[PDB]
């Protein structure tokens, strides 16, 4: 009866969302401090054999929001402060002999939660390390002065309040004022009068401002001295060396622009980012930055910028007399869009990619030898004119490491597909032309990936041929005829208005840019492309391919048979046509009713059935279908030109997101209200609602642990297990399911399956994360060892509690209190532990710390 | 309690109220990387293009008063 | 109003007492009385009046003008009546007024500083502290320029005290403005040929910036050591005492890092050791002393080995400030990487060992403790063998502070490393020397039990060859006619008792715990503490069931003790109680242990925190003992017979039975007599329900519901107080049982604990609001925010006053959380409402 | 109604408390479990106020603490919680 889980990560999330380079370990070696999510990790790069290695790994419980190094002076090893979801900063230093993250400083400051006002989101350090800077997204701010003491042991003093009201914060970092009073640049907009005025003229009359925070330290308080409104909305900011070697002032990154700005009397140098010859990209859209790395050296400086387009640029600002006249920018090589860089010394690159692998790249030729031009502010241009750009292969870098990331994982099935004994993990995930479908093993997890065009939204398997039918849809995307139109256009306005241009454009043409590489074209609003494919699992083959309209989109998939027909198959695909995202707007939608040949290898058009809304769930029903469109359930039979409803319900909340049928009990999923139970009256063809939930949720997966039990996962990282009540008859209504579990992952979960991944063994609840992890929920055999590792969470929460300041309890009771969940990843830190407190807390259980060692190793033995 | 930014009285008005939430909402977003990471899933933007389309609509996510 | 005046205010506020009108009063006269009546206001004023009078003073300090303001607040700054809080408010009314004047000060700027710098030399730390701030403040009000051109005359100022004082200041103004501002000038001043005492004031400016600043001072160490290092070769002597003084305090403030700075300050120390003599000499090896941490392993054995002739030979010097320059020095060198153990052994030890180790070194107290932390940290890196055998047999002097010396020099050494570097010689001088200190103390001292404890402690299973000697002494001093003596004896047994049961002599133990039983009726307290505490350690390692004498005839013999006043012997004999009732339970009746329970349910209302803490554990320990019938009913009828206070510990009686003892026992009969209409008894129930929840926390995840109905009753209004603690119950229930799904049980309470909240009286409606903030955090705040919304917006102001008070509550508790429960709020025709974001689907 | 709580930005200072208020909670005066340890800002711990009580003001003797029901409700995490009457100066007794 009782439901009690056990919670366990199989595969880390292998996403970053921020890196860091240093000397942390306090040799002459480089290591790399990264932030996985709720996982902070060590990597050391072998500069001789040009690979990464991981050396700590570390579960913080916790939401990181921003990462940051830092140096005392004279210092030998870089500390490292982290920004979390707590009311609290955390300063951290890792002892290498221990091989842990020892916790230096830890001060309390607010309460916990991504809050709007709780300082967190947003880290700057001054560059001497003499002073740090926490500070949420509005209003408040804080300010912590660093020292040493005689024993050379780093200590914190108390906070030094910056706040101010009615005020945005887009981006903090330290000045280089040298060994000037510390000073920190802000992006900020104030909010007051735009919410004053009725007309909306405020809204647009409000401009984004470059304050600077100034630390007097022989006053010791914080005071706003300077703020300079900018013409170009900027989306973060660059700090340049400053003091001994360059100037202090920042750049600020906008939307087509780069401005160095500096307090004083320098003159604001912007320069416009380059663009790209002939860009297949929608001429409204902009271009911005997404990341920046600084490398310095005794000699020069350089920074490296890479666009939305993944194209990095090097920037060289040239100084006369204490003054910046130029900033120059030259093209660098391109690679995938990456949320952070690292300009390693002993001559290497890291990318950490923002969705899926991350590379290694060594560097080869700084790029200032090759004849390729280069940009400055100072040459003329006007104003609708730019500079234009065409991409080349990799020239100045060389790929000496791929490190496999599973994120985003948008969806898995567990199965055996090869005949084998122990199934495999079928992983659709990637983003993009990045996008793959890999098969995992175990015998740590073994991948193997199969690249898809775009990305993948779901697949299903055919029961006799054991072959996948995935979707691939984008947004924001052009298919195969349109890239070709495209092209073709351009190069047809491109004669018009010399004619060695016929040539030119000819070689446009010919050429092909890799999209993995250099990107996908991305155009339009509500441009989608949509691709049906089938594909083996055991080899990376494709047996069919099927491309969708320009405006067609594919959010729902199923393979099934017809009573209406035989034993021969069928392949339903449900597409919406003129999707706008925000505000929301669609024409309708199409079900594409194929028949699929050839034992599960080529799909035989049938016909394409008109629908009101998107078909977003589509489920076999018992030689017949089951297909949600927008806030209808309908039941479909096969027809000779049409699918046609037999029977409809209209009484669902808002949106059908996902449906699942056990005999006549169906499970529709809505998009915040959770879980409405209908019952299809085979006599009288009705479909009756006969349930629902007393809580909002926002269903993202389900999975159906028996007749009465339903597990789901939140878009906010939750996961639910909701039980209706015994005694429940199908045509009496207004029966509301009890929530018999709830737990918080901190990862998103996009697939719930039940399954034994080990032949024999036992039975468990594998979920996936869209940042790339994946878990197991095992149940408890004996409530005596329910009570024991009951007991060793209590213990591990107060004896070894979150490295980020953040309550383990508070922490995995997010947006609903626990309940029936044990966290095993928490509990596995037992051996992490000192050995006094092992002991302890062994004495306290009443038996040996390598008994609780063996007791737990058990677990991860029976999944 | 009037100081935090959120908190209302028996005068808050629709706006108001609704101004705060999509407020929150948007931190929220931003500080939670599963979220972000599934609305830049959505539409096929960077994940930098979504934080700085996200504070873009903090002026005035709800409309004019 | 007008606040109270103190006699000495009259002086400085005699005018405000007259009654006359503004338009008589001259324009200047306004001004000054302006600035009394706000400065009364601030001194002697409520917090209001004085932030009042802070934010007018501040926002008219430009209006008003230095001139009259500081004319009026020096005065104040000088009377010998000046309380330290009147001192902080007017330092800090100094620095908001003066970061108003930037340059408005620069005339008053001497007028200032003869009025503060007086302070930086006061014995007072915050009155250093305020000093420093106020002129910090001015040099930033005031330029950089003219402070320099205010204090530069006063440089070569005939009386060195105020030179010191011109140095300290500017040393303040150098950490206000900065090291780099003050640099050409101090380059300047340090080679001025105008003046020997110019160049010692700007050394004596360097030597104080250190100390001031300490490790901020690695950036500018270089420029500084640079500036300064002429004074080491300089013709006057004075100058080369303090340029080596200002080198000394530069190393102090830049440990551990920055040798490479002081690269050329090397030879000329160790020339000038050579050559220099007395003062002078002293100066630069304390300067080396502090310089030598600093440096490579390789380079450091060098230049100890260099300077470590002349060291040895001022060893014997008849200056005692160069006696405890030399001690500091070798401390220095013998804790760093690179100065090897033997030679320290060989060249070191020998002479420092004859001429320090004298007894007239015992007699004052900065050398004792100098010369002890010395040869501790000699020991860490020679060896504690090597340290102690030197002084062991001195242990058995007749100068009683010399053997304390040592006593305390070989309890931390043996403290700190143990006892597995001693042969067997050497603990027989050991045990010997230590038997003597014991023996023969003229004066009760602390550090001879420490000591004796520590090495008995640390030799371990070693010292059973010498345990029937040291008892025969302990039982010898247990008959005396001083108590101390006997207080020592008990607190050595009670610190010994565990090696001793490593030594198997249980023998011995037993006749020590059999002489403890007779002592008990003592008569001086602390005595009697000592001895108890001594009596519960042997009962602790000899078991209850071999002690003597055996429990059934000591717990009687405790069972009067508990109505002794002492603190001591309460704590002492209620740990000694409780641990007989822990583990040796069995030999004692029912009966005794009730009345012990008895006379120990008042010791529940203690003062100190410790007594209250083991009367709960000595309590729990004998509720687990008996079962919970008996006391469970007589704490039910002290309940009813008494009234407010002393019910309170019949409470926490009843919630300690509870813990012990499942809840399944107490709480029938507790809710059984809520039964009767007694009113004031119901009352009793719901505290005693109140304090049982919060008491057992997680213990009451099974016993929710079981109460249910008794709260729904008291819910109703029964009283109204009645109302008041049953909401109490539930918010201690919502805190204990969270996180173990209860949210069943808890949801439905939560409708009978709402109506409630329409309540206008304080106490209840904060006692509602703290119920259900418990009650939000063990259900989530989805159901409040569902709760709230029904009546965020409503026609009745009251409604939407009362459920804002509540939405607020939830908001701040769970801001973040809400995220994920807000309702679909559709767009209208102005405004876009709908969160379009949440809505996508993959 | 003349007492309040300061409420300032606490900083490293360390709560401290007297023999009569030693194992009572900041915040709600409870005795039961002492969970986190109390902060309060520089300028209640500075001068006269340096180890003074944090509930009445006397001499200290052991740390103040929280208790575990307001920490678990993050009432550990609101403003410096040192009691200050409004109806006396700095210098009344
Ligand atoms: C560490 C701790 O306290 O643990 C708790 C669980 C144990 C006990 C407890 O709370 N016990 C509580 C706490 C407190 C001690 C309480 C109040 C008693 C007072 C104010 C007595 C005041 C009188 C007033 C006058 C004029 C003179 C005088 O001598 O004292 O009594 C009650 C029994
Ligand atoms: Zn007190
Ligand atoms: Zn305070
Ligand atoms: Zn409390």
């Amino acid at each position: 009866r009782h439901m009690f889980l056990y919670n366990l990560t199989l595969q880390r999330a292998t996403g970053i969302s921020f890196a860091i380079h240093g000397n942390f370990s306090g040799t002459k070696q480089q290591e790399i401090v990264v932030s996985r999510g709720k996982i902070l990790e060590l990597l050391r790069p072998d500069p001789n054999t040009g690979k990464v290695h991981t050396l700590l790994t570390v579960e913080v419980f916790g939401v990181i929001r921003s990462l940051m190094a830092f140096r005392l002076t004279g210092g030998t090893k870089d500390y490292i402060v982290v920004g979390s979801d707590s009311g609290r900063i955390v300063i951290l230093e890792y002892q290498p002999s221990k091989n842990m993250f020892e916790k230096i400083h830890q001060e309390t400051f607010g309460k916990s939660g991504c809050r709007r006002i709780v300082p967190g989101q947003f880290l700057a350090v001054d560059p001497k390390g003499r002073a740090v800077m926490i500070s949420a997204i509005e209003k408040q701010k804080l300010v912590y002065i660093l020292n040493r003491d005689a024993a050379a042991r780093l200590t914190i003093s108390s906070p030094l309040e910056a706040h101010k009201a009615n005020t945005l914060v887009y981006h903090v970092v330290g000045v280089d004022v040298g060994f000037e009073n510390p000073m920190f640049a802000c992006l900020e907009m104030d909010y007051e009068e735009a919410d004053n005025d009725p007309t909306g003229e405020a809204a647009a009359n409000t401009q984004q401002t470059l304050t600077f925070y100034e630390l007097d330290l022989g006053l010791n308080h914080v005071v706003r001295k300077y703020s300079e409104p900018l013409e170009e909305h900027g989306n973060f900011l660059i700090t340049v060396p400053g003091g001994s070697d360059g100037p202090s002032g920042v750049l600020i990154c906008s939307e087509n622009y780069i401005t160095y700005k500096n307090f004083g009397d320098q003159p604001d140098i912007r320069c416009p980012i380059p663009r790209r010859r002939n860009d297949l990209d929608d001429p409204e859209r902009g271009m911005i930055f997404v990341c920046s790395a600084t490398h310095k050296t005794k000699s020069m400086f350089f920074f490296l910028a890479q666009t939305e387009q993944g194209d990095i640029f090097k920037i060289t600002l040239e100084t006369d007399e204490d003054m910046v006249t130029e900033i120059r920018l030259k093209y660098f090589d391109t690679v995938p869009v990456a949320a952070a860089m690292c300009v390693l010394k002993t001559g290497f690159l890291f990318v950490a990619s923002e969705f899926g692998n991350h590379y290694l790249y060594q560097i080869a030729h700084l790029g200032d030898d090759d004849e390729e031009p280069e940009f400055s502010s100072a040459m003329p241009l006007e104003e609708g004119d730019t500079f234009f750009f065409q991409p080349r292969p990799l020239k100045n870098l060389v790929l000496v490491d791929e490190l496999d990331s599973l994120s985003p994982i948008l969806f898995c099935q567990i199965a055996d597909l090869a005949n084998e004994d122990t199934p495999q993990l079928y992983v659709a995930c990637g983003r993009g032309p990045r996008s793959s479908l890999r098969v995992l093993r175990h015998g740590v997890f073994n991948q193997v990936a199969f690249p898809l065009q775009y990305t993948p939204r779901k697949f299903v398997i055919h029961p006799e041929s054991n072959n996948l039918i995935i979707i691939e849809t984008d947004h924001n995307a052009y298919t195969e005829a349109t890239k070709a139109q495209r092209k073709q256009q351009m190069a047809e306005e491109m004669v018009e208005a010399r004619e060695l241009a016929a040539e030119m454009a000819a070689a446009f043409l010919n050429e092909n840019l890799p999209e993995s590489i250099f990107g996908a074209p991305k155009a339009g609003n509500g441009q989608w492309a949509s691709v049906i494919r089938v594909m083996n699992p055991i080899q990376g083959n494709t047996l069919d391919l099927v491309q969708l309209e320009q405006n067609e989109a594919a959010f729902s998939v199923a393979v099934c048979r017809f009573s209406n027909t035989g034993e021969d198959w069928y392949v339903l695909v449900g597409v919406a046509k003129d999707l706008i995202l925000n505000p929301r707007s669609v024409a309708g939608g199409f079900v594409y009713t194929y028949k699929l040949v050839n034992n599960g290898e080529k799909l035989e058009f049938l016909h394409k059935t008109p629908v009101e809304e998107v078909p977003a769930a589509i489920a076999p029903f018992q030689g017949r279908v089951l297909i949600g469109v927008g806030k209808l359930l309908r039941v479909y039979d096969l027809g000779k030109k049409k699918l046609l409803r037999k029977c409809e319900n209209k009484h669902i909340a808002n949106y059908i997101s996902g449906i699942q049928t056990i005999g006549h009990r169906v499970i529709v999923s809505d998009v915040q209200e959770s879980f409405i139970w209908v019952r299809y009256k085979r006599n009288e063809n009705q479909l009756i609602i006969f349930a629902d939930d007393t809580y909002p949720r926002w269903v993202t997966t389900a999975s159906l642990l028996d007749y009465d039990t339903v597990a789901g996962a939140d878009k906010f990282g939750n996961i639910c297990v909701v039980r209706l009540p015994p005694n429940t008859n199908d045509e009496v209504d207004s029966q509301k399911a009890e929530v018999i579990m709830n737990y918080h992952v901190g990862e998103t979960v996009l697939s719930l399956q039940k399954t034994t991944l080990i032949p024999g063994g036992s039975e468990s609840l594998v979920y996936t994360t869209l940042s790339g992890g994946i878990g197991i929920l095992v149940p408890f055999t004996s409530h005596e060892d329910h009570d024991f590792f009951q007991h060793v969470e209590m213990h591990l929460r107060s004896e070894h509690p979150p490295l980020c300041g953040r309550d383990h309890l508070s922490f995995r009771s997010y947006y609903f209190p626990v309940k029936n969940v044990i966290d095993g990843d928490l509990c596995e830190q037992f051996n992490s532990m000192e050995p006094n407190k092992q002991k302890n807390v062994s004495e306290e259980l009443d038996r040996t710390p390598p008994e609780v060692s063996k007791k737990l190793e058990d677990i991860r033995t029976r999944y | 309690q009037s100081k935090y930014i959120g908190t209302g009285h028996a005068d808050t008005t629709k706006w108001e109220w609704l101004v705060n939430q999509h407020r929150d909402s948007y931190c929220s977003y931003m500080g939670h990387f599963d979220l972000l990471n599934y609305f830049a899933i959505a539409e096929n933007e960077s994940k930098a293009r979504v934080r700085f389309n996200l504070m873009e609509k903090m002026l005035q996510p709800c409309g004019p008063p | 109003n007008l606040p109270f005046l103190k006699p000495d205010d009259i002086q400085y506020f005699d005018k405000l007492l007259v009654d006359v009108d503004e338009s008589t009063l001259s324009p200047e006269e306004q001004k000054e009385r302006k600035i009394m009546k706000l400065l009364l206001k601030i001194k002697n004023g409520t917090p209001p009046m004085r932030k009042a009078a802070l934010r007018q003073i501040t926002d008219k300090a430009r209006e008003f003008g230095a001139g009259p303001l500081f004319n009026q607040i020096l005065p104040l700054l000088m009377s010998p009546t000046l309380e330290d809080q009147e001192r902080h408010l007017l330092v800090k009314v100094i620095d908001r007024i003066l970061y108003k004047l930037d340059d408005l000060v620069r005339p008053y700027v001497h007028k200032i500083l003869v009025v503060i710098e007086p302070l930086l030399i006061d014995e007072d730390y915050y009155a250093r502290v305020e000093g420093r701030e106020i002129i910090s403040n001015l040099a930033k009000a005031a330029g950089l320029a003219t402070m320099i051109s205010t204090m530069r005359p006063d440089i070569d100022n005939m009386d060195e005290y105020v030179r010191n004082t011109t140095a300290r200041a500017f040393a303040v103004v150098a950490s206000a403005l900065g090291i780099p501002s003050l640099l050409p000038f101090l380059k300047a001043v340090c080679k001025s040929k105008k003046s020997w005492q110019a160049r010692h004031t700007g050394i004596k400016i360097v030597q104080q910036i250190a100390i001031l600043m300490g490790c901020a001072i690695l950036p500018h160490l270089r420029s500084l050591v640079e500036i300064i290092e002429h004074g080491l070769v300089d013709e006057q002597q004075k100058v080369r005492t303090i340029s080596a003084l200002a080198i000394a305090a530069l190393a102090e403030a830049a440990t551990p890092y920055g040798i490479e700075s002081f690269d050329s300050v090397l030879k000329p120390l160790w020339k000038g050791i050579r050559q220099h003599r007395g003062k002078g000499l002293a100066a630069f090896l304390k300067a080396i002393g502090y310089l030598i941490p600093l440096m490579d392993a390789e380079y450091a054995n060098y230049y100890t080995r260099e300077v470590m002739l002349i060291l040895i030979r001022e060893f014997q010097s008849p200056d005692e400030e160069m006696k405890k320059i030399v001690l500091k020095v070798v401390k220095q060198c013998c804790g760093t990487d690179g100065v090897e153990a033997n030679y320290i052994k060989t060249e070191i030890l020998p002479p420092f060992f004859k001429h320090f180790w004298q007894h007239r070194m015992a007699l004052d107290r900065r050398n004792y403790r100098q010369l002890v932390d010395t040869t501790v940290e000699l020991a860490n890196k020679v060896g504690a063998a090597e340290i102690i055998s030197r002084i062991v047999d001195d242990l058995k002097d007749e100068a009683e502070q010399y053997r304390k010396m040592v006593m305390e020099t070989i309890e931390k050494i043996m403290g700190n490393l143990g006892a597995a570097d001693i042969d067997h010689k050497l603990e027989e001088q050991l045990i010997d020397g230590i038997l003597y200190a014991f023996q023969e103390q003229t004066t009760e001292d602390s550090v001879m039990l420490n000591g004796f404890g520590t090495v008995v402690n640390a030799l371990g299973k070693r010292v059973k060859p010498y345990l029937p000697q040291i008892c025969g002494t302990v039982l010898w001093r247990l008959n005396n006619k001083s108590a101390k003596v006997r207080q020592q004896a008990a607190d050595l047994i009670s610190r010994t008792a565990v090696v001793m049961k490593t030594c198997q002599e249980e023998k011995l133990m037993g006749h020590l715990g059999v002489v403890l039983y007779e002592y008990l009726g003592e008569e001086y307290p602390e005595v009697l503490g000592s001895i108890l505490g001594a009596l519960k350690a042997i009962v602790n390692v000899i078991g209850m069931h071999k002690m003597t004498p055996p429990i059934k005839d000591l717990l009687p013999r405790l069972t009067p003790i508990l109505k002794n006043r002492h603190e001591k012997v309460q704590e002492n004999c209620i740990d000694l109680v409780g641990r007989i009732a822990d583990r040796g339970a069995e030999y004692v009746s029912a009966r005794e242990w009730m009345r012990i329970c008895f006379e120990l349910l008042e010791l529940l209302k203690a003062h100190k925190k410790a007594i209250r803490r083991a009367t709960v554990n000595t309590f729990g320990y004998i509720a687990k003992a008996i079962g919970p019938h008996d006391v469970l009913a007589t704490l039910l009828n002290n309940l009813k017979v008494q009234e407010r206070q002393n019910r309170v510990c019949t409470t926490v009686a009843i919630a300690i039975v509870a813990e012990t003892c499942s809840p399944f026992t107490v709480l029938p009969a507790l809710m059984n007599e809520y039964r009767v209409p007694e009113l004031n008894v119901q009352n009793g129930v719901l505290k005693s329900l109140s304090f049982l929840f919060e008491y057992i926390g997680e213990m009451g995840k099974d016993y929710i519901y079981a109460v249910t109905p008794l709260l729904e009753d008291a819910l109703m209004d029964r009283d109204l107080v009645h109302r008041q603690t049953a909401s109490a119950v539930v918010q201690h229930m919502s805190l204990g049982v969270y996180g173990f799904g209860c949210e069943d049980s808890l949801n439905h309470l939560l409708n009978y604990v709402w109506p409630n909240v329409f309540e206008t009286s304080p106490h209840v409606i904060q006692a509602v609001m703290g119920a259900l903030e418990g009650l939000r955090v063990a259900i989530g705040p989805c159901r409040m925010l569902q709760y709230c919304l029904q009546g965020l917006f409503h026609p009745a102001r009251k409604v939407r006053d009362v459920y804002w008070k509540i939405y607020n509550s939830i908001y701040i508790g769970s801001q973040d959380a809400l995220i994920a429960h807000y309702p679909r709020i559709y767009n209208d025709d102005k405004n876009t409402y709908i969160r379009y974001e949440l809505d996508y689907i993959l | 109604p003349d007492l309040i709580f300061c409420r300032k930005q606490a900083g490293v200072a360390i709560g401290r408390l007297c023999e009569k208020c030693d194992g009572k909670c900041v915040i709600c005066d409870s005795y039961v479990r002492p969970c986190t340890l109390v902060r309060i800002c520089d300028e209640c711990n500075y001068g006269s106020y340096q180890g003074r009580c944090v509930i009445c003001g006397g001499p200290g003797v052991s740390d103040a603490y929280y208790c575990k029901e307001c920490t678990i409700q993050e009432k550990d995490r609101d403003g410096c919680p040192k009691i200050v009457n409004l109806g006396s100066s700095k210098t009344d007794l």
